[PDB]
RNA sequence: GGGGUUGAUGGGGUGGGGAUGUAAGCUCCAAGGUUGUAAGACCGAGGAGUUUAGUCCGCCACUCCCAAUCAGGCUCCCCC
RNA sequence: GCGUCUGAGGGGUAACCCAGGCUAGGGAACUCGGCAAAUUAGCCCCGUAACUUCGGGAGAAGGGGUGCCUAUCGUGGUUUAA
RNA sequence: GGUGCAGAUCCCGGCGGUAGUAACAGCGAAGGGGGGUGAGAAUCCCCCUCGCCGGAAGGGCAAGGGUUUCCCGGCAACGUUC
RNA sequence: AGCAAACUAAGUACCGUGAGGGAAAGCUGAAAAGAACCCCGGAAGGGGGAGUGCAAAGAGCCUGAAACCGGGUGGUUAUAC
């Protein structure tokens, strides 16, 4: 069932672990990629121009 | 001055029975305290542990029809 | 009725617990057996009471008790 | 007045259930002063801490009922059998 | 589609409230009925019930002159005590107020049982001499004469009470002057039941019925319980709708008090008046009442009230027939009522 | 709605009237079996006797044996 | 191991509700509808129809037996064991 | 000139009425007597007894949690009541 | 209000698996002189009597409105909007 019984299976190992470069818990473990700074396939810091309103 | 008697009497659990079943034991113990205070002027009553088990060795909702007690009603 | 005289008093130990058995007679002259297992207790205000066991007769053998007492104690002794 | 430490230490020294450990009501001031596992071992010896043994089910009724079942056939008959014939004696074991 | 079914209960009995006294008095009394001065009622206590075997009296009955089985109620009736004499007149405003009361207990009839209900007259206030000449002065414009009587419960041990009940009973007979003379002879005396009734007569019973407390609508009005699924389905012991409108949503059934109502019965016949209680007491006593030891009435049928209920017995106000004496009784059930 | 010692209001004791169905213990018998030279004694579902028994009674009667004691609050003394 | 699926006490215990037991005579007359409830029920022996893709149907349907006590018999296992 | 509020199922803050009311029952457990500590015990501690689980309410260890573990001292808040 | 952020730690706490989202909260007095001591209370910047200060809305501290609640003053109330 969509709600309370299925949230019980959210106690395994997480999808995201700590990242050495940025110190945020955004390193996607299964893909070898930080979803916050790009560490893993970007040498440059992950940055986009939509990342704040103008 | 109330007499420091060694009376002994019979307690009838007529009215404790025909009440609520699952409190018959709890009410029987409180009925002995009331009767000793009524017939002896006691302000504090102590029940011997042997007497409490004789009223209900049957559990919680099964008790005896009557019991005979002896009161050493000291000062 | 009111108890007039106590004939015999005993003291027996059951599974590490202490018993007092008294033989008495009422005004009518009927024999009653009184079972007590309590030696000390509080009072109303405010001190300690202790039963006197000097007159008690210690019991070690099971047929040391009278036949009348021995044939009645069986039911009570289970619920000790 | 809490001394669950003494009850816990005594139950594994004695190797019994924690509900098999009873104190002596007349010597509780002495149990209350025990802090170490050496203190508790001495109290068990001095009978300040009682260790109850484990019980068992009496076998008097079972031995008499089994003897009658064996020699007179009582209780073995077809008003007492709930299971199937092959679950009481397998047919392959009969042939073997 | 809107079949026909009669309404549940009577619309003339509302409110179904608790009776405000345990011994009611009739509001209306039977006419003179062409007699000579006598009282038109008596007071009794309901004891129990049994059954007798009588030979039928009703000349029109299908069982005439045959032994038939009838239930009966036992009513214990010691003598009553005559207390005072009361005169009514049409006063100014044209009402039926009371003219005066003439009490007489001092000459003989010094009772303290009577003080358990009324802290009655002191010796200082025994000026009843001029209450009597007021009745004689205002004769010829007096309409009704009534006698205050008192029950004597202390003569009934099974009825564990000593304070009495006070009611007033009407006199019907000859002239007003003739009735005043009769009422002065009963004053302070003891009135047996045989001075009022006789065997074979009809009576009317007034009393309070057995109480039953707060009750539902299936016992109070005998409404129909919801059938099948609804026996399983959200509550069945209730009525569906409580009216259509905002018209003071009306007189539909509601739960509330059942029993302990003042009611009245008609045409209850007296079969026997006895003094020998050994002929009426069953083995082991009447269950939950006791033993009869006074004069008793045997009344065929049922009577409202519980055991030890005070009942007012009145002359029949719409009698069905006029019986004669002797409904002969051949058997009385004296067996035990337990088991 | 009653009683409250100037008392039978509830309990106890003793009788009455009831419900089940004839208690435990003891004596005799029991299909057979274990012994014992025999006599005898030992086990045994159950049957009979003691025994309309024993247990129980939110019914009735008699009997002051026990308890209705102690304590608190409110309101009045008008007319004369 | 627990009385911590962590609030209790009083009540001749009102109506009513949620779960449960029993009902005389009748037996689906209830209702959209036998819904719900009731009936039957384990094991051994006997016995078992139409139909059928020949395997099934089939635990068809139906009938009889069963406790306790006192003794026995047969078959088999195991023990250095035809 | 960021200039006047009763309304925008207006935004934010404080406070009523319902009301000392519902709920603290339902998922198959239960307490009683005696004693102690303490300013204060239905609820904490000791002894006796009674009840419940007993293919789980007992035993052993994962992922996850992250000090919850052990000793001493507390009770303003915290624990469905204390 | 002014930047989301005038303050015991603002992109801080906290919410989301994640990209991301995102608060609240200023003020004793000139000077702590921050209430010694005594009675009550288990304790409590708790009560009472004191004392400090120009002044105690004295630690929940500038001023201290209304809603709301409690006590009192003045009118009035169980035959009627």
């Amino acid at each position: 069932m969509k709600g309370t019984p299925s949230f019980g299976k959210m106690n395994k190992t997480p999808t995201h672990v700590r990242c050495r470069r940025c110190g945020r818990n955004s390193f996607n473990a299964r893909k070898g990629y930080c979803a916050a700074c790009g560490f893993g396939r970007s040498k440059k810091i992950r940055r986009y121009s939509w990342q704040n309103k103008k | 001055k109330p007499e420091k008697e060694n009376f002994e009497m019979v307690i009838n659990f007529r009215r404790v029975i025909m009440g609520r079943k699952t409190t018959r034991t709890k009410r029987a113990i409180k009925y002995v305290r009331y009767m000793v205070k009524r017939h002896f002027g006691a302000e504090k009553v102590i029940i011997d542990p042997l007497l409490a088990k004789a009223i209900t060795m049957n559990g919680r909702d099964k008790i005896v029809r009557r019991v005979r007690i002896a009161v050493k009603r000291i000062g | 009725m009111k108890i007039s005289n106590v004939e015999s008093k005993y003291s027996m130990k059951v599974r590490g617990q202490e018993l007092l058995i008294e033989e008495a007679r009422n005004e009518k002259g009927e024999k009653i057996i009184i079972f007590q297992s309590l030696t000390s207790a509080k009072l109303l205000n405010n001190e300690e009471w202790k039963e006197n066991t000097t007159d008690a007769k210690n019991v070690e053998k099971r047929e040391d008790l009278p036949q009348d007492v021995r044939k009645i104690t069986g039911k009570i002794l289970s619920l000790i | 007045p809490e001394f669950q430490l003494q009850r816990r230490l005594a139950a594994d020294i004695a190797g019994v259930g924690l509900n098999n450990i009873k104190f002596n009501p007349e010597r509780l001031e002495e149990v209350e002063e025990a802090l170490t596992r050496e203190d508790i071992k001495k109290l068990i010896k001095e009978r300040a801490v009682i260790v109850n043994p484990k019980r068992g089910i009496s076998s008097g009724r079972l031995k008499e009922r089994k003897h009658k079942r064996r020699s007179k056939g009582e209780g073995r008959k077809h008003g007492s059998r709930k299971g199937k014939s092959g679950a009481r004696t397998g047919d392959k074991e009969i042939w073997i | 589609r809107k079949l026909s079914s009669p309404r549940r209960g009577s619309a003339g009995l509302r409110p179904r409230k608790r009776a405000d006294e345990i011994l009611p008095t009739p509001k209306n009394w039977p006419l003179v009925n062409l007699k000579e001065p006598k009282l038109l009622g008596f007071i009794g206590y309901k004891a129990g019930m049994t059954h007798v075997y009588m030979i039928d009296d009703k000349p029109t009955s299908p069982n005439y002159g045959k032994e038939v089985y009838t239930p009966v109620t036992i009513v214990e009736s010691p003598p009553i005590l005559g207390l005072a004499l009361r005169a009514y007149h049409i006063d100014s405003k044209g009402e039926l107020s009371v003219l005066v009361d003439y009490w007489a207990n001092f000459e003989e009839g010094s009772l303290k049982y009577l003080k358990r209900k009324i802290t009655s007259l002191k010796v200082d206030s025994s000026k009843m001499k001029e209450k009597l000449d007021l009745i004689q002065k205002n004769l010829n414009n007096i309409t009704y004469m009534r006698l205050l009587v008192s029950t004597q419960p202390w003569l009934v041990p099974s009825l564990g009470k000593k304070r009495p009940e006070i009611v007033e009973i009407q006199i019907g007979g000859g002239s007003i002057q003739d009735q005043l003379n009769y009422g002065l002879s009963l004053l302070g005396k003891q009135i047996p039941v045989r001075d009022v009734f006789r065997e074979g007569q009809l009576t009317d019973i007034i009393g309070v019925t057995k109480g039953k407390g707060f009750q539902g609508v299936i016992k109070r009005y005998s409404v129909v319980e919801f059938p099948r699924w609804h026996k399983h389905r959200k509550g069945s012991r209730k009525i569906g709708a409580r009216g259509p409108s905002i018209s003071t949503p009306s007189y539909v059934p509601q739960p509330g008090q059942l029993g302990f109502h003042r009611r009245t019965e008609y045409n209850k016949r007296i079969i026997k008046i006895g003094d020998n209680v050994n002929e009426i007491n069953p083995a082991g006593g009447i269950v939950n009442y006791g033993l009869v030891k006074n004069t008793y009435l045997v009344i065929e049928g049922s009577v409202l009230g519980s055991r030890k209920r005070p009942l007012f017995l009145r002359y029949p106000i719409r009698p069905s027939w006029s019986p004669e004496s002797a409904p002969k009784i051949t058997y009385v059930n004296l067996a035990s009522q337990q088991g």
